[PDB]
RNA sequence: GGCACCUCGAUGUCGGCUCAUCGCAUCCUGGGGCUGUAGUCGGUCCCAAGGGUUGGGCUGUUCGCCCAUUAAAGCGGUACGCGAGCUGGGUUCAGAACGUCGUGAGACAGUUCGGUCCCUAUCCGUCGCGGGCGCAGGAAAUUUGAGAGGAGCUGUCCUUAG
RNA sequence: AUAAGUGCUGAAAGCAUCUAAGCAUGAAGCCCCCCUCAAGAUGAGAUUUCCCAUUCCGCAAGGAAGUAAGAUCCCUGAAAG
């Protein structure tokens, strides 16, 4: 596990605390993330460098080692820099609008689709055709972005729908 | 010459078995043995020589493999197409006492005496049982 | 989807994987999507 | 959940304000009383037990006298539980009167359906006759008992027997009119069972 | 079809009627992938057996063709389910006839007209209804719900919107 | 809660990857929700209320006899059969 073995530099503004049962809490400027890992993994913190160690070269351990390392890296990046996912509404009359904390999507249904974000996730609407999901947890940012994309996933005939920013939607010719 | 236990001679202890972290089958085989009274030298085939068993923490019983999802408890209602099913997961969550009872019931003898032996099993979801009056001893599984 | 006993790379960009113990191809070409069944 | 007990007087009919003709049933419901309040502590579920219909002190017994004593009312010919009711809005002794309901209020309505006695699988099971002609010796028998293979009849082969006298609940009937000087409801439609038979009216389960 | 293993001191045979029940290799309805899927329609494959799945004309028919419907008019198993439940048109007794073969008596998966369908249910099973005892005193009511059964279908129009 | 399906994050395998750990979504179907039966559920459940500890033998065990609360016979009947 090249990924697992790679060393994780902790920025000065991020504190990683290792609690019992391999529960790591990561605190930084953008908030706190807590996560339990598999017992077998050995997460060390020395001189603002987090290292992960696998007990053996068994299939499971090699896989866990890389995963654990990746997740801790995402937690540290998440509390420091945050994660953002960007969505582009493509379509005639396709518009997003923030109503309080709710995202309201008008995407050519006979009713508007409301999405309420979970705790720790902010949705911004910088333009009527652009939505940005921001948060600390990369998984949750991804989940919400996927949920929003699901309301009207991009179609191939004219690319219409909700897409990720820089998504290459495969296109087919109509008539 | 061979001695025989009977109602006058038999004396039944009460045993508490903690099911927490125990394998469904492996617990159940032992309990079934105690209920039958196979652990006593006075064991007599035609009489119920066994001890009472309380099981506690039935909800915390374990299964290996994918048996939580895959092991199915069928049953038939004796009406046509009356075959119902529950998964082991569904059993363990909602009917943990039934799950153990089923496993043990299948490991006892089947006739009149075997049904009688099953009456001395008492299974409970959580940590507590109401049989303080019977003054039950802990019994560790030999394994 | 193709659900078929034989699952194989059609093009070069086909990529055999295994999910849930089932041999699948995946490929930017959505024609080429395979599962084994 | 609101509920009350009543007797089915019998049907009649009622022009609406629009002038449409409404068939009703007349459920006389001289005030119900609360007799017990079951709780989650005591009984392991929350209910109230209503009494209805003043029974004569001849027709009573000491166990019926004794039980109503807390409420402080005469022995009640009909006693039926209501579950799901708001426990703190009753007290043992409290009277329940038809004015608990309103006109336009939806209700479910229980009774015991009018009994038929023993009946054929035609009437009972809405089965088809055979032919009446054409050399047929099969008029109103209940059909083949089923396949050969099993060597037994399949439980749920439907057969002549005693019909009617079931608990039945009709749902989503309207209250047309409430009269509290008579203790009546008027219910658009026809509810299970005879005249004088015990009718339970509740707020509808599917509202 | 092959074989000839049960039944020749008898295991009634086609079609229909009555009553269904099961499988899913799904006819409709539900959910999907791919499309040589613009839309409306479709094609194909995947999940799905919960429910549903028509009335006639002709023929003993099954089948099939046809008429008119339908969301659909599924395919199979259950002694080609169901004759101690029904029918008895066909097949398959005795009469008679045609064609044909035969010297003939007669014969024909050729045809034609006519031609007796028994049984008071013992047991299990099914559907209802009582009596008994049980349930560590004897009673009168009200109950919880382990468990079981039922229900489960779907059209068209309007609007969204030409 | 799931099927097919769609994924999120994610390594094994520096990439990619719906899966290995982890987290979602998703069928007229499954389990409930709705209707009915149901404690012979011998595992015979619960709650409320009523009666109240009698008289005899028999060493006791137990049996017998009057009764309580309550119910029935018999009788008038139907909304039941
Ligand atoms: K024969
Ligand atoms: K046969
Ligand atoms: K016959
Ligand atoms: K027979
Ligand atoms: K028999």
């Amino acid at each position: 596990s090249r990924v697992g073995k790679k060393l994780l530099e902790i920025p000065s503004d991020v504190t990683v605390t290792l609690n019992d049962n391999n529960t790591v809490a990561v605190k930084g400027p953008k908030g706190e993330l807590t996560r339990t890992f598999h017992p077998d993994m050995e997460i060390k913190v020395e001189d603002n460098v987090l290292t992960v160690a696998r007990p053996s070269d068994q299939k499971e351990h090699r896989a866990l080692h890389g995963t654990t390392r990746s997740l801790l890296g995402n937690m540290v990046e998440g509390v420091s820099k945050g994660f953002e996912r960007g969505l582009e509404l493509v379509g005639v009359g396709y518009r997003a609008s923030k109503s309080g904390n709710k995202l309201v999507l008008n995407v050519g249904y006979s009713h508007p689709v409301e999405i309420v974000p979970e705790e720790g996730i902010e949705i911004e609407v910088p333009s009527q055709t652009k939505v940005v999901v921001k948060g600390t947890d990369k998984e949750r940012v991804g989940a919400i972005a996927a949920n929003i994309r699901a309301v009207r996933s991009p179609e191939p005939y004219k690319g219409k729908g909700i897409r990720y920013e820089g998504e290459v939607v495969r296109r087919k010719e109509g008539k | 010459t061979t001695p025989m236990a009977n109602a006058s001679t038999i004396e039944r202890k009460w045993l508490v078995v903690d099911a927490a972290g125990k394998t469904l089958g492996r617990l159940s085989s032992e309990v079934a043995a105690i209920l039958r009274g196979k652990h006593k030298p006075t064991y007599t085939p035609h009489v119920d020589t066994g001890d009472h068993v309380i099981i506690i923490n039935a909800e915390k019983i374990e299964l290996t493999g994918k048996k939580l999802t895959d092991k199915i408890y069928y049953r038939h209602t004796q009406h046509p197409g009356g075959l119902k099913s529950r998964t082991a997961l569904e059993m363990r969550t909602n009917y943990p006492e039934k799950m153990l009872e089923l496993a043990i019931k299948g490991m006892l003898p089947k006739g009149s005496l075997g049904r009688q032996m099953f009456k001395k099993l008492n299974v409970y979801r959580g940590s507590e049982h109401p049989h303080e009056a019977q003054k039950p001893e802990v019994y560790e599984l030999r394994g | 989807m193709k659900v078929r006993p034989s699952v194989k790379p059609i093009c070069e960009k086909c990529k055999v994987i295994r999910r849930k113990g089932k041999v699948m191809v995946i490929c930017e070409n959505p024609k080429h999507k395979q599962k084994q069944g | 959940t609101k509920g009350i007990l009543g007797r089915k007087i019998g049907m009649t009919q009622v022009f609406a304000e629009n002038g449409d003709l409404i068939p009703v049933t007349v459920i006389e419901a001289a005030p119900n009383v609360v007799l017990q309040k079951k709780t989650a502590e005591n009984d392991g579920y929350e209910a109230i037990q209503l009494g209805f219909d003043d029974k004569r002190e001849k027709l009573s017994n000491k166990p019926e006298k004794g039980h109503v004593a807390k409420a402080e009312t005469a022995p009640k010919r009909f006693v039926k539980e209501l579950r799901g009711v708001e426990m703190d809005a009753y007290e043992v002794g409290q009277e329940v009167k038809v004015e608990i309901f309103s006109a336009g209020e939806i209700v479910d309505v229980t009774g015991v359906s009018k009994g038929k006695g023993f009946q054929g699988a035609i009437k009972r099971h809405g089965q088809s006759r055979g032919p009446m002609s054409h050399g047929s010796r099969y008029h109103r028998r209940p059909g083949s008992m089923g396949p050969v293979d099993p060597n037994r009849v399949f439980k749920g082969k439907l057969l002549p027997g005693r019909m009617g006298g079931e608990q039945i609940t009709v749902q989503n009937l309207e209250i047309v009119k409430v009269d509290a000087e008579r203790n009546l409801l008027l219910i658009k439609g026809n509810v299970p069972g005879a005249k004088k038979s015990l009718i339970t009216v509740k707020s509808a389960v599917k509202s």
